[PDB]
RNA sequence: UUGACCUCAAAUCAGGUAGGACUACGCGCUGAAAAUAAGCGCAGGAAAAGAAAAUAACCAUGAUUCCCUCAGUAACGUGAAGCGGGAAAAGCUCAAAUUUGAAAUCUGGCAACAUUUCUUUUGUUGUCCGAGUUGUAAUUUCAA
RNA sequence: AUUGGAUAUGCCAUAUAAAGCGCUUUCGAAGAGUCGAGUUGUGCAGCUCUAAAUGGGUGGUCAUCUAA
């Protein structure tokens, strides 16, 4: 649940909507040092935030909230409404 | 005098208590320290500093 | 010895603190971090002052004459103060460590503090003396501290010195915490 | 437990913010008069009469009587039973009280009086219902604390122009004129089962 | 910002909390003068929303008055005539024991720069604002004279207007 | 027509961080004298004889109700 | 009256009309560095650059700092 | 009958305030020396059948009529945070009013600051 | 052994301010045989009130004050208020949200430079000390 | 002889800024020994007790206002 991107991240590498549109974000720019460069963007750290955003509200009590977050490159899950 | 009881705090509250936004205040140069430096440079032209 | 009326105001006073059932809330504040770790968390903090008014200045004016002649930077990294500001700090969890000054006078202030930061899970302590808080910041007095981001070389020694406060004032006490203070 | 010394009949009494002086003497007259009556400070809301209910619970009333003040002038009456039961609500006025020295009756507190209902509260079934419910009401359950065994209070009710002429007995002082208006199958609310 | 703490706090007037304070502060104000001036305000966030800044020119002073008119109009106009310099701004209950009732004075002083410099206090400057409190000008004053909106609050009734043509 | 909210009428509502503060203050500060009376004669399920007692106290009934099932979550959450 | 009151209104609306403003030399390189980098139309990609635009001038700060040039 | 209220100065109280009239709008000639009030009903069941005027233009009047809270003060249309309307009937009584108002007025050109640079 | 502060003092310390008078009208408080007189405190050219914890029950009104009307009505001999007509009209400010990529704020000393009802008045600029993070500025006031 | 406010014109100007209004995939902090309940003195005050958050106040379930 903390590491989706990871695997995501390391595959993509080996074979080299709002959610959509954070990854390509941060695939364009590109664990401590995503969560690094999405806590130090201005720009990118809103696309992170309104992408846990339609996630969670896609998807409710059995998801560990907080490892949903440093998937996403967070480092704790953000005041998101539901 | 009985022992104190936490019946809120025994858990940690994962999420901020605040829900806005980061302003972009907090990502870009300050701007209070541009009004300093634009007067500072004007003193130094104008001959004050 | 016939002593002043103010004299005498200090150390009833004084005397009266001990005596009395102290709450729970207020009694912690009579148990504090160790002297041995109250040095070594303000080695670290005095690394990160904040500039003074006297540095600001002439920082400040180094640029204003690159301006005036012919002319960015990164984030100025320092120590968190402020009794709104701090507080306001570990809500928004962006807190890595709170020192409470642990004679704050109308202790109104700082009673809620150790419970809110336990609630957010932000590793605290009372340190002793709001003068020692006081000087890291060029100030008479600071009713609490918090660090909140440092730099990578330092960031190994702020979670050396976080497991200490865990381990010296979290582990330790905890239990005597949850104890009326006082009725000696 | 649930109840000791469980006594036939109780009653709870409330008042209004914005009772006259009058209103207030009749309440206070009334609540004397009736020994199985539990005075209660006022009740805050005006149309949120369902929370009588849960107080006669907790004082173990069987009767409640929310003397309820229109515009700071008029005097509504509402009587009702503890557990679900019937609610009449009626405005009484034409209120005479002890204060007037027309009626110069004297009796013990705490006497049980002797109800003699006329013969038109049974001609209708709407007023066979209420002549009933004020009978339990104003008899004074026996064993009842603070009340006397002997009897030397008459208390006449009697149906004339649809107004009911309240009467004690030489008069004691006690003389108000209540026109029923609405009668609800509920506690203070609910369906309703008559209209004036 | 811990002014929300506080003040949630200064709700529970009877907690495990301020039970110990009240008792520990009402011993202290005790021993001391009947009217002292404070070095800050015992409540910084009931102070701070009556119009006291941390700045000079804003002077706080604590005064006990026994129980038993208003005890804070009373707080008002014998502190008033002890610093006779100083304009009243409000005033505020910090403690009260089984004798006295205890509050705090915010008091500006007219004749400092930093007051009279700063427009949000300047009014206080202006001769009309001398002696609120003895005036009834003062929040306890105008709540106390039944100045207030509403229905529930002299020569306009024994005069003839007795106009020209009539 | 319709009207938009005045926002004087949003007034009381509730807020997440104004009963956030609430809840700290309610664990830091303790329970008055007769919240703790009140407490324990819930505890020993002596309900009716507690809730006449919070009437007494507060003055109204409301009050008196909006108290009870503050210190009974109070109990549960203990 | 009226129409010398309205004739006089209406110059002084000419004489103070220029309402538009240059750009400071500060600005005239701000937004040439944004605009050879860029392209020219693509004021949403200005907007998350990071480095050239250090202020965090938002879009429709960058078209008013661009039609001000011209 | 005690102390009386006699009017021997209501004929020197009608010139008093045509003078304060008179030395008003000598100070600010070109505008009018009154604001435009709106026409509202008055509320009650004796007089709902008349128009009288207002204390000024809520807000959505000036939002509809084309004027801001802040321009609408300066040009002299009081504005009226507590009234409101609850009917369509008052909106287009009173937009119709500011805009015959906005038609009728010479707002003159004011005096710019212009920076020697951008 | 040396220092931070906290509280408390003292000074013919540097600079300031208060008192007493007048009292027709103002605002309190106290109060008789009328909420009067007398008493007491406190102001200004006006004072007070004042931008709704307001009315109403409408097709709704919209700070305050004042005049006419309401009305000798209502309520209980006392004695209203809303609506209605007029005079005048002007609105606003804080506390409570992190400036946190920077206490951005202010008193004072000295040094200059101007200004002036004015050599008497009033400031700006620099500079040093302090005030202040237990909160001085910017921002926001529910109409949002 | 002092001055009020506009007008014309000159010289400086920190505009790396500040402000209004569309829009919102975001939020909206709001004043406590005070409201209030019991009693007492003549709406306010004293004593005893002591609150809440679509809450609270005031009107006739709706309306209206948003105190300390």
């Amino acid at each position: 649940s903390d590491k989706r991107f990871l695997l995501l991240f390391s595959f993509l590498k080996r074979n080299l909507c709002a959610s959509v549109k954070y990854m390509a974000e941060l695939l364009n720019y590109i664990q401590s040092q995503l969560e690094k460069l999405v806590s130090k963007n201005y720009y990118l750290q809103q696309s992170a935030k309104d992408g846990y955003r339609s996630y969670l509200q896609a998807y409710i009590n059995k998801l560990d909230l907080a490892k949903v977050a440093k998937s996403f490159g967070f480092a704790h899950p953000p005041n998101v409404n539901i | 005098y009985p022992d104190y009881d936490d019946f809120f705090t025994n858990t940690v509250r994962e999420t901020p208590l605040s829900s806005a936004p980061e302003p972009k205040r907090r990502f870009a140069p300050s701007k209070h320290e541009q009004k300093r430096i634009l007067q500072l440079a004007y003193a130094i032209r104008k001959g004050r500093i | 010895v016939k002593w002043p009326e103010y004299i005498r105001l200090q150390r009833r006073r004084k005397i009266l603190n001990l005596r009395l059932k102290v709450p729970p809330a207020i009694a912690q504040f009579q148990k504090t971090l160790d002297k041995n770790t109250a040095t070594q968390v303000f080695k670290l903090l005095n690394k990160y002052r904040p500039e003074t008014a006297a540095e600001k200045k002439q920082r400040l004016v180094a640029e204003a004459e690159a301006v005036a002649n012919g002319k960015v930077s990164k984030k100025p990294y320092n120590v968190k103060y402020g009794l709104n500001h701090v507080v306001a700090l570990i809500e928004a969890k962006k807190a890595k460590l709170v020192l409470i000054a642990s004679d704050v006078d109308p202790i109104e202030l700082v009673v809620f503090l150790p419970a809110l930061c336990k609630k957010m899970g932000v590793p605290y302590a009372i340190v002793k003396n709001k003068a020692r808080l006081g000087t890291v910041i060029h100030q008479k007095t600071a009713a609490v501290l918090a660090v909140t981001e440092v730099r990578e070389e330092d960031k190994n020694e702020l979670a050396s010195i976080v497991s200490a406060v865990d381990a010296n004032f979290s582990a330790k006490y905890d239990e005597s915490r949850r104890k009326w203070g006082g009725g000696i | 437990s649930a109840g000791f010394v469980p006594i036939k009949q109780k009653v709870l009494v409330l008042s209004s913010r914005g009772v006259t002086y009058r209103q207030r003497h009749l309440l206070n007259d009334l609540v004397s008069m009736m020994p199985h009556s539990k005075k209660d400070s006022k009740l805050d809301s005006k149309d949120r009469l369902y929370q009588l209910n849960e107080l006669a619970e907790l004082y173990n009333c069987n009767n409640i009587f929310f003397f309820e003040s229109r515009r700071r002038e008029d005097l509504y009456l509402h009587i009702a039973r503890a557990p679900n039961g019937p609610t009449v609500k009626f405005h009484v006025e034409n209120l005479h009280t002890m204060d007037e020295l027309n009626m110069t009756g004297n009796a013990l507190k705490g006497s049980r009086p002797i109800l003699s209902f006329d013969k038109t509260f049974d001609t209708a079934p709407h007023l066979k219902v209420v002549k009933e419910l004020l009978q339990q009401t104003f008899g004074i359950p026996k064993g009842a604390r603070r009340s006397k065994p002997f009897i030397d209070r008459v208390c006449t009710l009697t149906i004339a122009d649809g107004k009911i002429w309240f009467r004690n007995y030489i008069e004691i002082g006690p003389r108000f004129v209540m026109t029923i208006i609405n009668i609800l199958e509920g506690s203070f609310g609910g369906p309703v089962i008559y209209k004036n | 910002g811990a002014y929300k703490y506080l003040e949630e706090l200064a709700k529970k007037k009877q907690s495990d909390v301020n039970l110990f304070l009240s008792r520990v502060r009402a011993w202290e104000y005790r021993q001391m003068n009947v009217i002292h001036r404070a070095s800050r305000p015992s409540r910084p966030d009931k102070a701070r929303r009556l119009g006291y800044k941390a700045k000079q020119g804003y002077v706080i002073y604590r005064i006990r008055v026994r129980r038993g008119r208003s005890a804070r109009c009373t707080a008002e106009e014998r502190v008033g005539r002890y610093c006779s310099n100083l304009r009243v701004l409000n005033s505020y209950w910090v403690n009260q024991d089984a004798t006295y009732k205890f509050f705090e004075v915010i008091l500006v002083d007219p004749s400092h720069k930093a007051i009279r410099r700063d427009p949000r206090i300047n009014w206080i400057v202006n001769p009309v604002h001398k002696h609120r409190e003895s005036r009834g000008l003062t929040s306890i004053g105008k709540k106390s004279r039944g100045i207030g909106k509403g229905h529930r609050f002299w020569l306009r009734h024994n005069t003839l207007s007795l106009r020209r043509y009539r | 027509r319709q009207l938009p909210e005045r926002p004087s009428r949003r007034k009381g509502h509730l807020s997440k961080r104004t009963a956030f503060v609430r809840s700290i203050v309610r664990e830091v500060a303790g329970f008055a004298p007769y919240e703790r009376r009140v407490m324990e004669l819930i505890r020993n399920s002596q309900d009716k004889r507690a809730r006449k007692l919070a009437k007494k106290r507060l003055g109204t009934l409301k009050r008196a109700k909006g108290k009870i099932e503050e210190l009974t979550s109070v109990i549960q959450s203990s | 009256v009226v129409r010398q009151l309205e004739e006089e209104a209406v110059k002084k609306a000419a004489r103070q009309s220029n309402k538009m403003l240059p750009l400071s030399a500060f600005e005239h390189a701000y937004i040439q560095r944004l605009i050879n980098k860029y392209g020219t139309e693509d004021f949403e990609s200005m907007a998350k650059d990071v480095k050239l635009n250090s202020k965090l001038f938002n879009g429709s700060k960058l078209k008013n700092l661009y039609i001000r040039m011209k | 009958q005690r102390y009386v209220k006699t009017w021997f100065n209501q004929p020197g109280r009608k010139l008093r305030r045509r003078q304060a009239r008179q030395t008003k709008a000598a100070k600010i000639a070109p505008r009018p020396v009154e604001a435009i009030r709106p026409a509202v009903k008055p509320p009650t069941i004796r007089y709902n059948m008349k128009v009288r005027a207002g204390r000024g233009f809520t807000l959505e009047e000036l939002k509809a009529a084309g004027v801001s809270r802040r321009v609408a003060s300066t040009i002299g249309i009081p504005v009226d945070h507590r009234r409101r309307n609850r009917s369509e009937e008052s909106l287009q009584r009173n937009v119709e009013r500011i805009k015959v108002y906005l038609a009728h007025l010479i707002v003159f050109p004011r005096k710019a600051g212009q920076p020697k640079k951008g």
